[PDB]
DNA sequence: GCCTTGACCCTCCCCTAAGGGGAGGGTTTAGATTGTGTGCAGTCTGACGCGGCG
DNA sequence: CGCCGCGTCAGACTCGTAGGAATCTAAACCCTCCCCTTAGGGGAGGGTCAAGGC
């Protein structure tokens, strides 16, 4: 039980939703990121990727 | 040594010993328990200046019959007062004595593992020893600012004489200036020795029979504490072995193990080797408590007590079982009604259970902004706060003018203001030699005054707290 | 015997001895020196039982003290057997 | 503070013993209640508003 | 006005008899058991200085 | 002497929001100190209420 909340309540892929819009939902479920764990860091990342 | 780990460091340093067989334990317990015995043989003849147990079985005074606990003591003390009768014969190292003392220690063999009873003996002669060493201490750093002279013969001619001051005539013999260069404080070198031969008069022995079987009696205290050392050092693996389940509960492993080895070499001098059981079997209870004694002293920010840590864990393993039993977790009272407790304590309990958190906690998405940023000082005042206080008190001295000098001398002093401390009316009154009750009559005077409305509104501006 | 058993052969609690051990009425056999831990014999069970059979009739504990250790003093019982005489009536 | 203990001799006033948390409405706003909850431990009174 | 009596009154702390309840601290416990372990983190590029080996 | 390996240091500014913070087993026995229990007593220290002497 501690493994599983503390991914789904703490992680840095587990954001709060952005509700001004329907626009602004149905965008928010379709992104993707190149961050996390297991991805780059934003202060490493290069010009080419 | 191309690693800097000390868990590592700690690791191989251990590994070069070998493991005891069940027979190598047995023999090396059996020097431990000698050796001890070897001393307390040693610590026989010594003179009536031991703390000798003449009168400790009267001192004092598994259940033993009392007649049996009041005759065997009589074998020992009736050999005992006719055997060093023979004190006196032939100086102090006597064949006979030497035999005899020995059978006392044939009989004083018996014995085994007691309490600091038999330390509290040894003890008898550490304040009477060193004792005797610093004294002859004294005499060198009274010799060695006035005169120089080779110490080898001095001090050997010392240690083997000790009859008079005529083995000074010893350091004459060679005809060199030295000899009597020394003048006017031979008399301290007598004071010393002087004084030290009547802590011999207490004795009633000389140093070099004392210190002669010291020599020897230092031998049984080393070959114990060496065997108690290799004993030790056989078996640290199965402190690493045990603590190794103790893990991520507040300390480190190496701190683990520094504590599990202060338990072993308690276990180690508790054992018994006769009652026929391993070395592992009790060693393990005293290595285990010393492990959970520093888990519940050590490892918290705020120390809770060792009963408040028993009734969480048992909380905590009664909610276990209900929620495994119920699908959900207990609300207080499900636990209240289990536990048998009253639910106000349950309800305490609950809240003391709780680790502070770090003031470098990120909040935000990124790692600039830590919890430590938001926090407040409390204790500061504001300064419309300070700048009401100083007009009040401007005020207030400005009202103070309009009556008596006197009479506002007394409500100076009542009140305390501008002075270090309030006052009470005898003691004011001690001052003005008036009655008890004239200072209450012009205090009356002086607060019905103060409420007449020509002066009262510049301080009523003020009240609306 | 250990005060935790020498409870239960009396059936009294720990307590009571402490506190008959701080008065003066009922003193161990043996204390150990370093621990002090409280042992006790049979004799003290026969004391206890008188110690009872005293208290059993009304009387306080400076009366039982006054009567288990000074002289009969007889005066002290039929005083008492006015003050029960007394009661009733009230 | 000894002015304001002469303060209280003089008009009589006293304090008592409780202090004054309320919630507010913070300054700027302006606006139109539309709802209310409330929401009390199991062991406690409930209130005539809950 | 400027002081002296003799009454009255209040609050704060400590006390009664025979234990009860709890907080916080000490100690030992004998069948044998004898070398860690995370299903780790390892993950950027450029300039500079010094030691270790040919 | 020269090359290479390896270890240390650096990488723009000011604003916004966002609830809570994540595993983890000892048990029986003893001791001392502190407050609690009925229904009022007792004192210490510090205040107040009429009345006159002058
Ligand atoms: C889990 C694992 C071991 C013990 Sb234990 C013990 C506990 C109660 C009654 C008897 C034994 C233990 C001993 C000292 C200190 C702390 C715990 C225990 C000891 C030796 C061998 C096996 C178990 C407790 C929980």
């Amino acid at each position: 039980s501690a493994a599983v909340k503390e991914f789904f309540g703490s992680s840095q892929l587990s954001q709060f939703m952005d509700q001004n819009n329907p626009l602004s939902e149905i965008t928010h479920k379709r992104r993707i990121s190149a961050l996390g764990p297991g991805g780059l860091t934003r202060e490493r990342a290069g010009f080419e990727v | 040594g191309r690693t800097t780990d000390p868990v590592r460091m700690y690791m191989r340093e251990m590994g070069t010993v070998e493991l005891l067989t069940r027979e190598g334990e047995i023999d090396i317990a059996k020097r431990i328990e000698d050796g001890i015995n070897q001393v307390q043989c040693s610590v026989a003849e010594y003179p009536e200046a031991i703390t000798y147990l003449l009168e400790q079985y009267d001192r004092v005074e598994n259940s033993i019959d009392p007649e049996l606990a009041r005759e065997k003591f009589a074998e020992l003390r009736a050999q005992y007062v006719v055997t060093r009768d023979t004190i006196k014969a032939k100086g102090r190292s006597h064949a006979t004595a030497q035999e005899e003392i020995l059978k006392l220690s044939e009989v004083f063999k018996q014995f085994r593992l007691v309490p600091k009873q038999f330390d509290y003996l040894v003890n008898s002669m550490r304040v009477m020893m060193d004792r005797v060493r610093t004294q002859e201490r004294l005499i060198m750093k009274l010799c060695v600012e006035q005169c120089k002279m080779p110490k080898k013969n001095f001090i050997t001619l010392f240690t083997g004489n000790e009859t008079s001051d005529t083995w000074f005539n010893a350091a004459i013999a060679m005809n060199k200036p030295w000899s009597e260069k020394l003048h006017d404080v031979s008399e301290e070198v007598h004071r010393a020795l002087q004084k030290l031969q009547q802590i011999e008069e207490e004795t009633g022995l000389t140093i070099e029979q004392v210190k002669d079987i010291n020599r020897r009696m230092s031998i049984g205290e080393a070959k114990a504490r060496r065997a108690k050392k290799e004993m030790v050092e056989a078996n640290l693996r199965l402190v690493i072995s045990i603590a190794k389940k103790y893990t991520n509960r507040g300390l480190q492993f190496l701190d683990l193990i520094q504590e599990g080895n202060i338990g072993l070499m308690k276990a180690v001098d508790k054992f018994e080797y006769r009652r026929g059981y391993k070395f592992s079997t009790y060693a393990t209870w005293w290595i285990r408590q010393a492990i959970t004694r520093s888990i519940a002293d050590q490892a918290r920010t705020i120390r809770i007590p060792v009963h408040m840590i028993e009734t969480i864990n048992k909380l905590n393993r009664i909610s276990r079982q209900m929620l495994q039993e119920m699908g959900r977790e207990p609300t207080p009272e499900e636990l209240a009604e289990r536990m048998l407790m009253p639910e106000d304590k349950i309800r305490k309990v609950l809240k003391i259970a709780k680790e502070p958190i770090s003031m470098e906690t990120p909040i935000g998405d990124d790692e600039d902004s830590h919890l430590g940023d938001f926090i407040e000082d409390t204790t500061l005042e504001l300064p419309l706060d300070s700048a009401t206080t100083e007009s009040l008190r401007a005020a207030t001295h400005d009202v103070l003018a309009g009556l008596t000098a006197r009479e506002a001398k007394v409500l100076r002093m009542r009140f305390g203001i501008d002075m270090n401390t309030d006052y009470t009316l005898e003691e004011v009154g001690k001052q003005f030699d008036v009655t008890r009750e004239r200072i209450r009559q012009i205090e009356a005077k002086a607060l019905r005054k103060l409420r007449h409305p020509s002066r009262s509104e510049v301080l009523r501006s003020f009240l609306d707290d | 015997s250990q005060i935790g058993l020498f409870s239960k052969i009396c059936r009294v609690t720990i307590k009571t001895l402490h506190y008959y051990n701080k008065i003066g009425l009922l003193v161990p056999a043996y204390i150990n020196p370093d621990n002090g831990y409280r042992f006790y014999t049979s004799d003290q069970l026969m004391k206890f039982h008188q110690i009872a059979s005293l208290r059993q009739l009304g009387f306080t504990i400076t009366e039982i003290v006054t009567l288990t250790q000074d002289e009969n003093s007889c005066h002290i019982i039929e005083r008492r057997r006015l003050e029960i005489q007394k009661q009733i009536r009230d | 503070t000894p002015e304001e203990k002469l303060l209280r001799a003089i008009f009589g006033e006293k304090a008592s013993d409780v202090k004054d948390s309320s919630l507010r409405v913070p300054n700027g706003v302006s606006g139109t209640v539309i709802d209310v909850q409330v929401f009390t431990r199991d062991g406690v009174e409930k209130d005539k508003r809950a």
